[PDB]
């Protein structure tokens, strides 16, 4: 029994063991009820103003699009503190955590992002966080794990399984199984078992709101279609879900081709998987024959989720929403072309968004066209991954 | 077949327990699990619970996310599994076998064809661990469509509506849980209220697992009511142990299951 519908169509649901269901039915009907309650939509509203600041700007890329009958806008949402859309959805979260009176907070990272966002809401509200990172992963992002000490958050290495960020992610879960009594697990992204796809999309559907605000100010009518990268979900839900009743709205999500969909290595499960169980929900995923879970691949770490939310899977298989791939080279290309021509570095996940609409827009540069990319977040910290590629290939 | 029903019909004219362990099927490899196997039988398992090795084992603790791994180095597959499975059914004919299952390893081909596979290797039940009764229609209507079990684990946090959903749609026995957490043989568990509601529901027998390692749980999980226990880590543990000794392993198992099992009278 729930107060809300755990599905998308086929897709979602809540495949916990049974021990975690009271956990997920007390933060469904929390909620719920602060859905309902001015004071906290108050309290998040003031946050997100005063502390992360919203809203974020729309910028129009004139150079980009010079020549063409494309209009190109980025929602900046690299200009949100921490640098990512996550933020917003944490300090709801986070928010949620005290309605609930937990004073202890658990979230999985594996690029260090979502590890991060959660340490700095922690630290405001005065949480005590503790992290789980696959051991592979706190190797490669020692930054952001020196970003979460500072902030007095616990980092926990998960060596077990694949040391990676579905391991950290399992651990994640074993322990609220015995800690939800006192603990909040934070979950990063807009999928794993209900209520989770549902908080995080109605906790990252401000992106969408000023979007759609911000474009009929400036343009006088909404966007052709407004394109998002994908590695989870959230920052992609999160700029579609005010959109989705305009049905003259194309909503475009971008997973990562990695090296090639036709390699295998690549982060596209939503078209390239198979349904399965795991992580909590029924949703494309990469897998092996056997149905055990496969690694996915992109020069992306934040990208490098091998399954996908399931109101995606769902807003696919009806056909609202189109979803495709972009190559890892594809979007470094990307990343490029907006540093040099606009003066902005987006992150590598972002840049998946953009090199899509810069297809979109060099394959037809007569088209009439009027786009927004949400640029999910700034990529100072991907200067380095950059840099090595680029020397590596002979560019540097 | 009526497996689980003849073995606690059995029991109970015997005024005994039932001692059920659990281990990984493949761990340490598939020829010498298949020797743990015989070996837990042979020294007085009443029925069998048994792990399918999985990518994410996100309901268990470090031993057996390590009997995983250990299978998964020896190569071993749900196929392989599968075939182990009719073996030990024809060397066993009545003792009671269930699996350990995640649900992605039972959809994965079709969870009709998983159940079907099940009833032809003469499985006797199925718990899905990361299915929770709210989600376990297609599951345990494809289970009893081809004569399994479905397993559903009874928390200690249970209210009244899970108690009646358990007695419900569970068959063979209802797991009855001990504590929250993950399992491990290091941290141990705690009722007489769930029991009783269970028998007021008419559930199938309960057996209680999660932290089972001592004889004196077993007796005192009869004493309590329950139809008797399962040992899962403390089993594993002894396999860990011993990897580099095959026949020393094969020895501590049979003292261990002897042992627990003379507690269930
Ligand atoms: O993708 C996830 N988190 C993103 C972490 O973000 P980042 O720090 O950028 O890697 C993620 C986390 C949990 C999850 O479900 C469950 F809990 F069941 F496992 C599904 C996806
Ligand atoms: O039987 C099991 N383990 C062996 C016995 O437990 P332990 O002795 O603590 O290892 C066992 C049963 C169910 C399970 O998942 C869930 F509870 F969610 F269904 C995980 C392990
Ligand atoms: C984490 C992250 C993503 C991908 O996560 P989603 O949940 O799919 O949004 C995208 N962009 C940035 C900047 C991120 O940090
Ligand atoms: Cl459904
Ligand atoms: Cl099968
Ligand atoms: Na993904
Ligand atoms: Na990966």
């Amino acid at each position: 029994t729930t107060l809300l519908n755990p599905y998308f169509g086929e897709f979602g649901g809540m495949y916990v063991p049974q021990i975690l269901m009271p956990a997920l039915n007390q933060l469904e009907e929390a909620f719920v009820s602060a859905q309902k309650d001015p004071e906290f939509q108050a309290q998040f509203a003031d946050l997100l103003k005063n502390y992360a600041g919203r809203p974020t700007a729309l910028t129009k890329c004139q150079n980009i699009t010079a020549g063409t009958r494309t209009t190109l806008y980025l929602k900046r949402e690299d200009l949100l503190h921490g640098g990512a859309h996550k933020t917003n959805q944490v300090l709801g979260q986070a928010l949620l955590a005290k309605r609930m009176g937990k004073s202890e907070i658990i979230a999985e990272t594996g690029a260090g992002q979502h590890g991060v966002a959660s340490a700095l809401a922690s630290a405001l509200l005065g949480l005590k966080c503790r992290i789980y990172m696959g051991a592979k992963d706190v190797e490669r992002q020692s930054p952001n794990v020196f970003r979460m000490r500072l902030m007095g958050a616990e980092v926990i290495p998960v060596h077990s399984g694949s040391a990676t960020l579905k391991d950290a992610c399992n651990e994640a879960l074993r322990d609220w199984s015995g800690s939800y009594e006192t603990a909040h697990y934070m979950l990063g992204t807009a999928a794993g078992p209900h209520p989770y796809p549902t908080i995080v999309r109605e906790f990252q559907r401000m992106i969408g709101e000023e979007t759609k605000a911000q474009i009929l100010d400036k343009e006088g009518r909404l966007p052709d279609a407004v394109i998002a990268c994908v590695g989870g979900g959230s920052n992609a839900i999160g700029m579609f879900a005010d959109f989705i009743n305009d049905t003259s709205v194309g909503l475009i999500g971008v997973e990562p081709g990695g090296h090639g969909i036709e390699t295998g290595e690549h982060g596209a499960p939503l078209k390239h998987g198979r349904v399965g169980i795991y992580f909590g929900m029924k949703a494309p995923m990469m897998q092996t024959a056997d149905g055990q879970i496969e690694e996915s691949y992109s020069i992306s770490a934040g990208l490098d989720f091998p399954s996908v939310g399931p109101q995606h899977a769902y807003l696919n298989s009806i056909g609202r929403a189109d979803y495709v791939s972009i190559t890892d080279d594809e979007a470094l290309e990307a990343f490029k072309t907006l540093c040099r021509h606009e003066g902005i570095i987006p992150a590598l996940e972002s840049s998946h968004a953009l090199a899509h609409a810069l297809k979109m827009m060099r394959e037809q540069p007569e088209k009439e066209q009027l786009l927004v990319v949400n640029l999910s977040g700034r990529g100072d910290k991907d200067i380095f991954t950059v840099h090595d590629i680029l020397k590596a290939r002979g560019e540097i | 077949m009526e497996r689980y029903e003849n073995l606690f019909a059995q029991l109970n004219d015997r005024r005994e327990g039932a001692f059920v362990p659990f281990v990984t099927l493949g761990d340490p490899g598939i020829e010498q699990s298949l020797k743990i196997i015989d070996t837990l039988i042979d020294a007085g398992a009443d029925a069998l619970e048994l792990g399918v090795p999985f990518s994410d084992p996100l309901a268990d603790g470090p031993t057996i996310q390590n009997a995983n791994l250990r299978a998964f180095a020896a190569g071993v597959t749900p196929a392989q599994c599968f075939e182990m499975l009719a073996l030990i059914r024809e060397k066993h004919p009545t003792i009671p076998i269930g699996l350990l299952m995640y649900a992605n390893l039972v959809f994965n081909n079709g969870i009709d064809a998983f159940y079907a596979r099940c009833e032809q290797v003469g499985v006797d039940s199925v718990l899905v661990a990361d299915v929770p009764v709210e989600e376990s229609a297609p599951f345990r209507q494809a289970a009893l469509r081809h004569n399994i079990a479905p397993i559903f684990i009874c928390p200690p946090n249970a209210d009244d509506d899970l108690l009646r959903q358990v007695a419900s749609y569970g068959r063979g026995y209802t797991y009855l849980l001990s504590r929250s957490g993950v399992t491990g043989a290091e941290n141990r568990g705690a009722l007489h209220h769930l029991i009783e509601k269970l028998k007021e529901y008419h559930a199938a027998p309960a057996l209680q697992g999660f932290g089972i390692s001592s004889p004196e749980q077993v007796s005192a999980a009869v004493r309590a009511g329950a139809a008797g226990a399962i040992s899962g880590s403390a089993i594993v543990k002894i396999i860990e142990k011993n990897l580099a000794s095959p026949k020393q392993m094969l020895a501590e198992l049979r003292s261990f299951v002897s042992a627990m099992k003379a507690a269930s009278r």
